[PDB]
């Protein structure tokens, strides 16, 4: 009884430390992402501080 | 255990052995053997926590714990919270012979 | 082994723990739902970059200035005209329903006040009338799920073993003036006690043998050697201490 | 509880009874010491000596034949329940006859009905009618000191005429529904059957022997059949059975059921015959026989056969005994229906199918103790005796068999395998093949009097098994009226399988364990497996102040013999369960260890996955404040790329003209709020302008609230069981 609760606890603690890991990954990938976003943005915002 | 958050788990285990007592039921299909060997658990369990010390932490717990287990002398340290001695019978009675008899019951009183 | 109180412990610093396997858990598994939803406005942010594209070099043109007379509102425009429409109905409907709320509770003020004029007991009777209706809505879906279970039975669908279920309980009211209810209910249970009848036959022949198995074990048993089973004496006194 | 049962082993061998009974065994003994011989010679063999059970027990009272007093004594084995008193060693009834036995009895039956009591001797039968109980015990009489047993003596005129007759076996009819009729054997070879409406005329006669159409000749050879075993010497009944259509001409359709009864010859032959006392005698009682034995056995299975038991199972199994003490397991079987094919000239057209006899085993008795004697000596005497067979009344794969030299305990493993294979489908050879798996019968020595060469032995005088106020527990008396006692095993338990701890362990996640708790008994039932003994010492009578003083070297080989069997068959299994114990309690502390190991490891990472799911919130957070001015940099370049447009179209300028309609709208929406918000407020203020009065306090009483308790747990447990079998209805129909 208190081996099937501690190896099936195990189990669950390897689970929550993989996504949570997964999610610092996926985190590296937005932050990266945003930036492609930011880099082509901003020549927007020269053309129209020209034309004004 | 709702105002005092370091006894509440050791007053949980007093509650819990308060709920493992095996007093007869009138609606219960058992024998009195039944009660007697599974009462002699409840006493070999409730004895088991006072070996490991338990309850050294809260001298009421202690106490209780003897009071549970039959001990005649903590009993009588109880007096003064016994106001007659049939009360202390029946307590003696329902902590060490919950299949007393009539014929047995002379000796007690 | 160990103490009645080590096994304990291993039981309760488990659960202890297990209970936070929950809580860190469940922060984990929520987290990655704002994490999904800021991979939406990131693609909502690159859109909006090609829309921005597209409409400084639409705006270059000669020809498309002609048509501006004609053209619709823009998505933003409109969308913010469909929200102001949106919360505008909203605040006139909210408006009603607080409203009208408000006279539900205050007719309902009247009424508690007129009922205080005459007397006692409405507040004991709402308890069991919902306890009564619980009970035969629990009824009802125990009436419904067992014709489901005959249903599927009859299609074949389903298989079953055997269960069982409860019965209820009541108590007495304890202030001195019923005891002749209590007996007389106690002497209609004695009297539907007593006694009841009787049966006669012949035995029941027992089972005859298959004639199959019969041959079978005559085919057995007249090939099987019989050697004595002796009560069994120790082989070897040789093995005395004197 | 437990500790009811050890007051009756010292209690019941003390009781006033078999004080009395020792006592009047000595006072018979003084008178006949000095006559010397004179020369002459008795021209006759001494008597056969049968062995004994003048005892019998009914309801929880213990029936003893006192001879002497010419009646029953009566011990009660129920004590006082509740009391505080001993039971009184001094207390008992008597049951005297009102006409006193003319003969020496050598057993008691009582009747299906327990209502009559046979008493059988060599010349005669009389029957005892019990007394009516009644008062505050249930007592004969209602509690009498003696009691006054009406007594009828049965086929008297033919036993105290035929001087040459005998008796050799007896029983009760199997009846509860007719009047009591007794079934006699005597030594003509005839059965009768008497009613006690009718008590000097059978109400049935069979004849056993072949004798038609040779007529008016008088009786003498009775030497000579004898020599032969042409003497019948035993019969019993098995259960009720529907007779064979073949027996009848073709007219019937209603099938008739009689009772087989089985009849043993001294040759050791077997016949059968059909007894009905309810169905015309229409070829009803035809004898059957000689039945053959599979397989052929070339001694031809002994020569001195004496006792005979009919087992109640189907197929019925016949237990065959001898005066050499074999026991021989006949299953009843019947017989083959032969085809057409490739014989000729047999000479009669009246084959009646007669049943077949088949062996499934064969016991050997240890009568007497077997000792170490010389290689040198080919004229040792084996020690036989008249093997007397008892039906366990609680185990219907047990009999016990008591001798003069003792009590055996006989258990037949492999009925429950018969009773699973014929059990089975008509497919099932798996089940014939455990038939075939090697669980012989159990043979127990539980009682030994003769334990040594030189002692004389002491016969079983009373045998009987309590079933319900004891256990099953076994009586045994002596002829020297001592009384010894065994509680039974309620169940005969086969051998289990070989020792399921030679397993070396192997890591992968789960414990080895896991298909140990499937079943409760689990390690329990591996130490009562390694305990199981396979010969055991017997229980040995005490020696007599008369007895002769033995040889040292008896003693010796008698004392090398019971220390072996404790060494190999007590001590060493001990040992072994101790080993098994130390291992089994090791691998749990070495297990209970790795848990709290285990545990702690998750206790550190209960850490971790904090300090790393606050960095998580932290870091989102980051990127979504970020996602926000790049979205609202977003939102202001395509708020300047719209700016530019030199005119307003047909759809600015008619947003417009809604646009300025709302405004009035939102001045009556923003004055019906505050009317609603002034309703709210004069309202509330009129609740308030009440609260200055008590209400009293709905006290529901200690048993209203637990009834509302109770009533919302039914129906609370009720919902629990109607959630569940809408979900065990789904995982079963998955669409």
């Amino acid at each position: 009884e208190n081996g099937e609760k501690i190896t099936s606890l195990h189990r669950e603690v390897e689970k929550v430390k993989l996504d949570q890991k997964r999610l610092d990954q996926e985190l590296d990938f937005i932050l990266s992402q945003q930036k492609e976003l930011e880099d082509l943005l901003s020549p927007l915002e020269e053309l129209v501080k020209e034309q004004s | 255990a709702d105002a005092s958050p370091a006894s509440a788990g050791i007053c949980r285990i007093m509650g819990d052995l308060m709920r493992t007592m095996p007093i007869l039921s009138p609606g219960n299909t058992q024998t009195l053997t039944e009660l007697e060997l599974k009462w002699q658990h409840w006493h070999e369990e409730c004895e088991r926590y006072l070996q490991d010390s338990t309850f050294a932490t809260s001298p009421h717990l202690e106490s209780l714990l003897k009071i549970m287990l039959g001990d005649e002398a903590a009993l009588l340290e109880q007096k003064e919270l016994l106001s007659n001695w049939y009360h202390f019978l029946v307590t003696r009675l329902l902590y060490s012979n919950p299949t007393v008899k009539p014929i047995d019951l002379h000796y007690y009183a | 082994v160990g103490t009645s109180e080590e096994m304990k412990m291993l039981r309760t610093e488990s659960d202890d723990l297990h209970t936070f396997l929950l809580e860190i858990k469940e922060t984990t598994e929520s987290l990655h739902g704002d994490i999904s939803s800021l991979k939406t406005t990131l693609l909502e942010g690159f859109a909006g970059v090609e829309e921005a594209r597209e409409q400084n070099e639409r705006n270059r043109d000669s020809g498309y200035l002609h048509l501006l007379y004609k053209r619709p509102l823009d998505p933003k425009s409109e969308a913010q005209l469909q929200e102001i429409r949106r919360l505008h109905q909203y605040v006139k409907f909210a408006v009603q329903d607080v409203n009208d709320v408000l006279d539900l509770e205050w007719d309902q003020h009247l009424e508690q006040k007129k009922k205080q004029r005459h007397l006692l007991v409405p507040e004991r009777e709402t308890l069991f009338n919902t306890l009564a209706n619980n009970r035969e809505i629990i009824n009802q879906q125990r009436k419904r799920l067992n014709h489901l279970v005959d249903s599927l039975q009859q299609l074949r669908l389903y298989k079953q073993t055997s269960l069982w279920s409860l019965s209820s309980a009541v108590p007495s009211q304890s202030s001195i003036h019923s005891f002749d209810s209590d007996l007389e209910s106690l002497c209609n249970a004695l009297l539907k006690t007593t006694i009841e009848s009787h049966t006669k036959s012949l035995p029941k022949v027992p089972a005859k043998l298959s004639p199959m198995k019969q041959a079978q074990l005559r085919n057995f048993l007249a090939k099987r050697k019989t050697p004595p089973v002796r009560s069994t004496a120790p082989a070897s006194l040789s093995r005395s201490a004197f | 509880p437990v500790g009811d049962g050890e007051l009756w082993q010292t209690w019941l061998p003390n009781h006033v009874v078999f004080l009395r009974l020792r006592e009047g065994l000595k006072n018979q003994s003084p008178t006949e010491a000095e006559k010397p011989a004179s020369s002459s010679l008795p021209s006759s063999p001494p008597p056969q000596l049968l062995t004994r059970n003048v005892v019998f027990g009914l309801g929880g009272e213990l029936f003893l034949w006192d001879g002497e007093d010419s009646s029953f004594l009566v011990v009660r084995l129920r004590g006082p329940s509740g009391g505080g008193e001993e039971p009184a060693l001094s207390q008992y009834q008597r049951l005297l006859c009102i006409n006193p036995p003319l003969f020496e009895i050598y057993q008691v039956l009582l009747s299906p009905t327990q209502h009559h009591v046979a008493l059988i001797g060599i010349k005669g039968l009389m029957v005892l009618e019990l007394p009516k109980r009644w008062g505050k015990n249930s007592e004969f009489e209602g509690g009498k000191s003696t009691v006054n047993c009406s007594t009828t003596p049965v086929a008297e005129r033919f036993f105290t005429s035929s001087t040459s007759l005998t008796l050799k076996h007896a029983a009760w009819y199997p009846s509860e529904i007719l009047d009591p009729h007794v079934v006699l054997l005597t030594s003509d070879n005839v059965i009768r059957i008497y009613s006690l409406r009718e008590p000097q005329t059978p109400t049935n006669v069979i004849i056993l022997s072949e004798a038609e159409e040779e007529s008016l000749v008088l009786n003498k050879g009775r030497a000579y059949t004898a020599s032969l075993g042409e003497t019948a010497v035993a019969f019993d009944f098995g259960p009720l059975a529907a007779v064979p259509k073949t027996l009848f001409g073709q007219n019937g359709k209603d099938e008739v059921v009689a009772y087989p009864l089985y009849i043993l010859y001294e040759n050791g032959e077997t016949f059968l015959t059909y007894i009905s006392l309810l169905h015309s005698p229409g070829n009803i009682g035809k004898l059957l026989g000689p039945l053959p034995m599979h397989p052929a056995a070339e001694d031809n299975y002994g020569y001195d056969a004496c006792a005979v038991l009919c087992l109640p199972c189907v197929p019925n199994i016949l237990v065959i005994a001898t005066e050499s003490g074999m026991l021989y397991h006949c299953v009843v079987l019947e017989g083959e229906e032969e085809d057409d094919h490739t014989s000729e000239k047999s000479w009669d057209s009246r084959i009646d199918l007669i049943p077949s006899l088949y062996v499934f085993e064969c016991v050997e008795l240890e009568l007497a103790l077997k000792l170490a004697s010389g290689e040198d000596d080919p004229f040792d005497s084996d020690f036989s005796c008249p093997v007397k067979l008892h039906r366990d009344p609680k185990c219907p794969s047990r009999y016990h068999c008591t001798h003069e030299a003792g009590v055996h305990s006989v258990g037949l493993t492999w009925i429950h395998k018969l009773h699973k294979f014929l059990g089975s489908d008509e497919e099932d050879k798996d089940s014939l093949q455990e038939l075939s798996t090697e669980q012989k019968c159990f043979v127990e020595h539980i009682l030994c009097t003769k334990p040594l060469p030189c002692r004389q032995p002491a016969p079983i005088r009373g045998f009987w098994i309590v079933p319900d106020i004891l256990g099953p527990t076994m009586i045994c008396i002596t002829s020297t009226y001592e009384c010894l006692i065994w509680p039974l095993l309620s169940t005969v338990h086969p051998a289990s399988p070989p020792l399921l701890c030679t397993r070396e362990d192997v890591e992968v996640a789960e414990s080895p364990l896991r298909v140990l708790a499937e079943t409760p008994d689990s390690f329990e039932k591996h130490i009562r497996s390694i305990l199981q003994r396979s010969v055991a010492n017997p229980a040995f009578l005490k020696a007599s102040e008369k007895d002769i003083a033995p040889p040292p070297e008896e003693c010796l080989q008698l004392l090398s013999r019971a220390t072996q069997v404790f060494r190999e068959q007590y001590i060493l299994k001990q040992d072994l369960a101790k080993e098994e114990i130390q291992r089994r309690v090791k691998l749990l502390c070495d297990q209970k260890k790795k848990q709290l190991e285990d545990l702690s490891y998750c206790r550190e990472e209960r850490k971790s996955l904090r300090e790393m799911a606050e960095r998580l919130a932290d870091k989102y957070e980051e990127a979504k404040e970020k996602q926000e001015d790049i979205m609202n940099r977003m939102k202001k370049l395509l708020h300047s790329f719209h700016s530019e447009l030199p005119v307003l179209s047909d759809s600015e300028r008619d947003m417009k003209k809604e646009l300025q309609l709302i405004p009035d709208q939102l001045r009556h929406l923003g004055n019906a709020i505050k009317q609603v918000t002034m309703k709210k407020d004069y309202q509330q203020q009129k609740m308030e302008k009440v609260l200055s009065l008590p209400k009293p306090t709905i006290i529901l009483s200690a048993y209203q609230r637990k009834c509302i308790q109770s009533i919302l747990k039914e129906e609370g447990e009720h919902i629990r069981e109607m959630v569940k079998q809408i979900n065990d209805i789904r995982n079963h129909v998955n669409f």
